[PDB]
């Protein structure tokens, strides 16, 4: 049994941050080397475990994470960091045990005028918790009225359009985001 | 940071005349650029977001573009309630920048100053230090050159100057030229001129006074 | 309708703290962004900081660690903590919140009327107002001598002049006060005929002056 990272790295479609995709992944072998030799990634980059020993290391299940952000967005996606993608959309604990995982996708996920699919969450009451996740798109009350379904004053759309457009900077390109998250529990995932 | 570069630092226009203003970043900030216009002593309004996009009321005479490092404003013709101080604004790239801003002015014709001569009070003299003024009042284009001359002795470093805002009606510019002195220094010569130098002269101007 | 006033502000000297504070009224300041931003003396405009709504603040690459921002959202007010002041911190400072563009909706950011502060550590003197005597038309002057610190008002003849009278700016000595002065410009005509008085403003030390010209 092979772990399936295929289908989580290699899939032709991914996700908005805001609606950021889990693949739970246990019950299985994997050559985590693989991964780690690829050229193809840009960042690798890993807390509490090195790439280079992970196929000899076991877990009780791994959750594999994944969604588009903009390259310059990539630093949120670390423990710690603070902004709108880590407040608001997709928060990693303090005491994160995986890695990260970047590469640049503008080749896949770019489009000529802008993308208007990928979006991120521009407003909310008060910060995610770790792992959270909110798929709403409530008419968000920024004033003293309430909004009843109707977008105007003080009543936001709570999500923005990325726009990724082909011709951006490399730091407003579309990148692909994999985190790995290791668990440990009793009783699972190990090497070859 | 991402710095801001904005140019012109000065710009002066007859009304009409199209007026194109520039902010280059030092790295990509795609259209997250902002241009502001602040008029003399208010708080600055928001005119043009994203870079391209107007806000509610602004004319249609105010338009701008660009998408990355460089990035330009443009007033298709330009009118007297559009001179003020427009700054731009990035603000994606946190820490937020501004740019230094550029004054527009208004363009009149050449208007020469009207000189005037203020010797001391005698209050000033009794309280221990002298003052004398000098006034270039209405005049234009704002370069003017105010010497000082005592006793027909070049002075150098005793004088300080300040110039009003473009005025509202004959949008000319007023000088202010202050030498000071101990008493002792005032009571120690006679004669006090001041030399004044603008493109509206066909001879230097010399105002004067004894004690 | 919307409205932000900002208040808390005077001199200060070197190594010391100031609040400022900025009300609203529109929208709850705890469920918005906001920014504060600064206004050097008669020089270009400066980001200081910014808090999202949520919690998470970011403050500029100089106020950072010297300065704080936080909010109150029972009287629904901003709040600009500002410790260990330079002089290089000595400008006027303003309360805003980030304009929006979200899904078909635009609005523009509002703005407060803008508090100003000074860090510089001097004593509060008053103006001596000293006359500029008089000798196709002429002028005379009344000129503010002086003081700290800014700011100063002036006007002449209790109003009742209107044009044909400029207040220069002020500009700051070595000694560590500033100075400044009005002209007005009038026919030899009217020498003694109309009033010539000057009217002299200075909140920071309460001191009012009315001086008159004549020549002499
Ligand atoms: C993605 O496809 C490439 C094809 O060369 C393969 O080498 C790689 O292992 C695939 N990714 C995963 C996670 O298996």
């Amino acid at each position: 049994n092979l772990c399936p990272f295929g289908e989580v790295f290699n899939a032709t479609r991914f996700a908005s941050v805001y609606a950021w995709n889990r693949k739970r992944i246990s019950n299985c072998v994997a050559d985590y080397s693989v991964l780690y030799n690829s050229a193809s990634f840009s960042t690798f980059k890993c807390y509490g475990v090195s790439p280079t020993k992970l196929n000899d290391l076991c877990f009780t299940n791994v959750y594999a994470d994944s969604f588009v952000i903009r390259g310059d967005e990539v630093r949120q996606i670390a423990p710690g960091q603070t902004g709108k993608i880590a407040d608001y959309n997709y928060k990693l604990p303090d005491d994160f045990t995986g890695c990260v995982i970047a590469w640049n996708s503008n080749n896949l996920d770019s489009k000529v005028g802008g993308n208007y699919n990928y979006l991120y969450r521009l407003f909310r009451k008060s910060n995610l918790k770790p792992f959270e996740r909110d798929i709403s798109t409530e008419i968000y009350q920024a004033g003293s009225t309430p909004c009843n379904g109707v977008e105007g004053f003080n009543c936001y759309f709570p999500l923005q359009s990325y726009g990724f457009q082909p011709t951006n900077g490399v730091g407003y390109q579309p990148y692909r985001v994999v985190v790995l998250s290791f668990e440990l529990l009793h009783a699972t995932v190990c090497g070859p | 940071d991402i710095q801001m570069t904005q140019s012109p630092s000065a710009l002066s226009a007859s009304v009409g005349d199209r007026v194109t203003i520039t902010c280059q970043a030092s790295q990509d900030i795609n259209k997250f650029l902002n241009w502001y216009q602040q008029k003399p002593g208010k708080a600055p309004k928001l005119l043009i977001y994203d870079a391209s996009n107007l806000e509610t009321g602004v004319p249609s005479r105010f338009s701008g573009g660009g998408s990355g490092t460089d990035f330009t404003f443009t007033i298709s013709s330009l009118q007297p309630e559009d001179i003020a101080t427009y700054y731009c604004h990035q603000y994606d790239n946190l820490p937020r920048t501004f740019g230094q801003g550029t004054k527009v002015e208004l363009k009149r014709t050449v208007a020469a100053p009207s000189v005037f001569i203020f010797p001391p009070s005698d209050e000033q003299l009794k309280s221990g230090t002298a003052s004398v003024v000098c006034l270039l009042n209405n005049f234009y284009p704002r370069e003017a050159k105010v010497q000082w001359k005592v006793d027909n002795a070049l002075q150098s470093g005793n004088s300080q100057e300040s110039v009003t805002e473009q005025d509202s009606k004959d949008s000319t510019y007023s000088l202010s030229s202050t030498l000071t002195l101990s008493k002792a220094d005032y009571e120690k010569h006679k004669v006090y001129a001041c030399e004044v130098t603008h493109q509206g002269l066909s001879s230097p101007v010399t105002k004067s006074f004894n004690r | 309708e919307v409205q932000l006033v900002q208040s808390g502000g005077d001199l200060v000297q070197p190594g010391g703290s100031l609040r400022l504070s900025c009300a609203v009224s529109g929208f709850t300041v705890s469920r918005n962004y906001m920014t504060w931003v600064r206004q050097a003396p008669g020089r270009g405009l400066e980001w200081v900081s910014l808090i999202y709504p949520g919690g998470s603040a970011f403050y500029a690459d100089s106020v950072k660690g010297r300065f704080t921002i936080s909010r109150d959202n029972s009287k629904n007010t901003l709040y600009l903590q500002m410790n260990s002041l330079r002089v290089e911190d000595t400008a006027v400072y303003y309360c805003a919140r980030d304009p929006v563009s979200t899904g078909h909706y635009h609005d523009s950011d509002y703005w407060g009327q803008g508090t100003l502060v000074t860090v510089s550590s001097a004593s509060t003197k008053g103006p001596s107002v000293f006359p500029l005597a008089p000798s196709g038309t002429a002028a005379l002057g009344c000129l503010v001598k002086d003081y700290f610190p800014e700011p100063v008002t002036v006007s002449w003849n209790s109003g009742a002049l209107t044009s044909g009278v400029h207040t220069f700016p002020a500009v700051l000595q070595s000694s560590g006060l500033y100075s400044l002065s009005s002209v007005v410009t009038v026919p030899s005509s009217s020498l003694g005929t109309q009033t010539y008085i000057c009217n002299v403003n200075h909140k920071p030390s309460n001191t009012k002056v009315d001086k008159k010209v004549e020549p002499k």
